[PDB]
């Protein structure tokens, strides 16, 4: 989904609110911010009723106006109480009455997902691959900035995972796939407007191709 | 317009608690979890061992997930683990781009700069320029390399020991391995 959680290569953002080895303060700086993780894995794993995947694309589903207002754990909250709601759970009018006030929640998806491909190709490492050039509008675990983008393997996975783009809107269809750590020199990625040397994007077989 | 987010958030554990989802005391085991067992105290014990002791270097580098299971350190967003070394002439750092993925059992919970659309947006981009603003000065002889973490390996740096650390007991390593130091954005300091 090129939603605007896609952050990485966006210009005109300030300095990183931090200097190194400074004070970041306790774990939780409010008394409710345990609760979206908390509840996620009561949702993920004492449930069954939703996988992480769905909770990252649900935050990703935020209206976008939404989601650059919303503090980072308050984003949580919102989507996990959208996908108890979108379960059948929970009830959007008993989370308004219990909060006494308005808690609107992400936007509807406009994707049915998409299943694991059939045909893939297992890499090794140095090898040379190009990021599929494909546009998918549900969930994805491909930042664009490396789409089209040719780069060199430098691992592949000793273990498999669900294909995000299915596992994240609940398919049954996700199977399972390696992922590889794909380097790219940072010319490739930003031409010469960037200051670094590589990026290195952990991808999932099924959104490479051989250069 | 919106409810006040403690009411919201509140009001999401009762909904749920009020229906017999959720077990007794587990949002406060979790809790206790992130605050006191998640902890970047771990990933400098791994990072000291590996300064001290040539063998277990050698296995965090080639199978990062049994070197952090050895110390019993796996767990939630931290069971495939792959170590990063920096080196004289390459300096790591990691990022989620798209959210926040973070090593939680050995690096701890991301902390908010961490999360900010600022480090999102331009660590990726500009890795060199966010360091130098952040307090740390990589020369240009030095390659810098981004590790966006994407799916489920889940990062640490190991970063290169200083000078005037020689002797030292891992105890005493431990102590300047900090969170930036294994996230990347930091290097290790002769205090
Ligand atoms: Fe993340
Ligand atoms: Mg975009
Ligand atoms: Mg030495
Ligand atoms: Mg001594």
């Amino acid at each position: 989904m090129d939603g605007v959680h896609d952050l990485a290569g966006v210009q005109g953002f300030g300095k990183v609110p931090h200097t190194v080895n400074a004070d970041i303060g306790p774990t939780f700086h409010a008394e409710w911010e345990h609760l979206p993780y908390s509840l996620m894995f009561a949702g993920v794993a004492e449930l069954g009723a939703f996988s992480v995947d769905e909770v990252r694309y649900v935050v990703e589903r935020m209206e976008p106006r939404h989601y650059m207002m919303t503090p980072y754990y308050e984003r949580y909250v919102i989507g996990v109480a959208t996908l108890m709601v979108e379960k059948g759970i929970l009830t959007q009018d008993e989370l308004e009455s219990l909060a006494g006030g308005p808690f609107p929640l992400s936007r509807p998806s406009e994707s049915e997902g998409r299943p694991a491909p059939v045909e893939t190709t297992t890499f090794e490492v140095g090898q040379r691959v190009r990021v599929r050039d494909e546009y998918v509008p549900g969930h994805i675990r491909m930042p664009a900035y490396c789409r089209g983008r040719v780069g060199t393997i430098s691992h592949r996975t000793t273990e498999k995972w669900p294909f995000p783009d299915a596992i994240g809107h609940g398919r049954n269809d996700a199977g399972e796939e390696p992922t590889y750590h794909v380097k790219f020199a940072a010319e490739e990625l930003f031409g010469s407007d960037t200051d670094g040397g590589s990026v290195v994007v952990d991808l999932f077989e099924g959104y490479l191709e051989p250069a | 317009a919106q409810a006040p987010v403690s009411d919201r958030a509140w009001a999401l554990f009762r909904a749920l608690d009020g229906k017999g989802l959720v077990p007794d005391g587990y949002v406060e085991g979790w809790k206790k979890t992130f605050e006191e067992d998640f902890s970047p105290r771990r990933g400098a014990e791994l990072v000291a061992r590996a300064w001290t002791d040539p063998e277990f270097r050698q296995l965090l580098l080639t199978d990062g997930t049994a070197a952090v299971a050895q110390y019993g350190y796996l767990g939630p967003q931290g069971e495939y683990i792959v170590a990063v070394e920096d080196t004289p002439t390459l300096k790591n750092v990691i990022v989620c781009s798209l959210c926040s993925c973070t090593a939680w059992p050995i690096l701890g919970l991301p902390p908010t700069w961490y999360k900010s659309f600022e480090y999102r947006a331009r660590v990726v981009r500009e890795p060199r320029k966010v360091l130098s603003e952040m307090g740390t000065e990589i020369a240009s002889d030095i390659e810098i390399r981004v590790y966006d973490t994407t799916a489920e390996t889940r990062y640490m740096v190991l970063p290169q020991r200083p000078a005037g650390t020689e002797g030292w007991s891992q105890e005493q390593l431990q102590e300047i391995v900090t969170k930036d130091c294994l996230i990347g954005v930091a290097i290790p300091q002769v205090p």
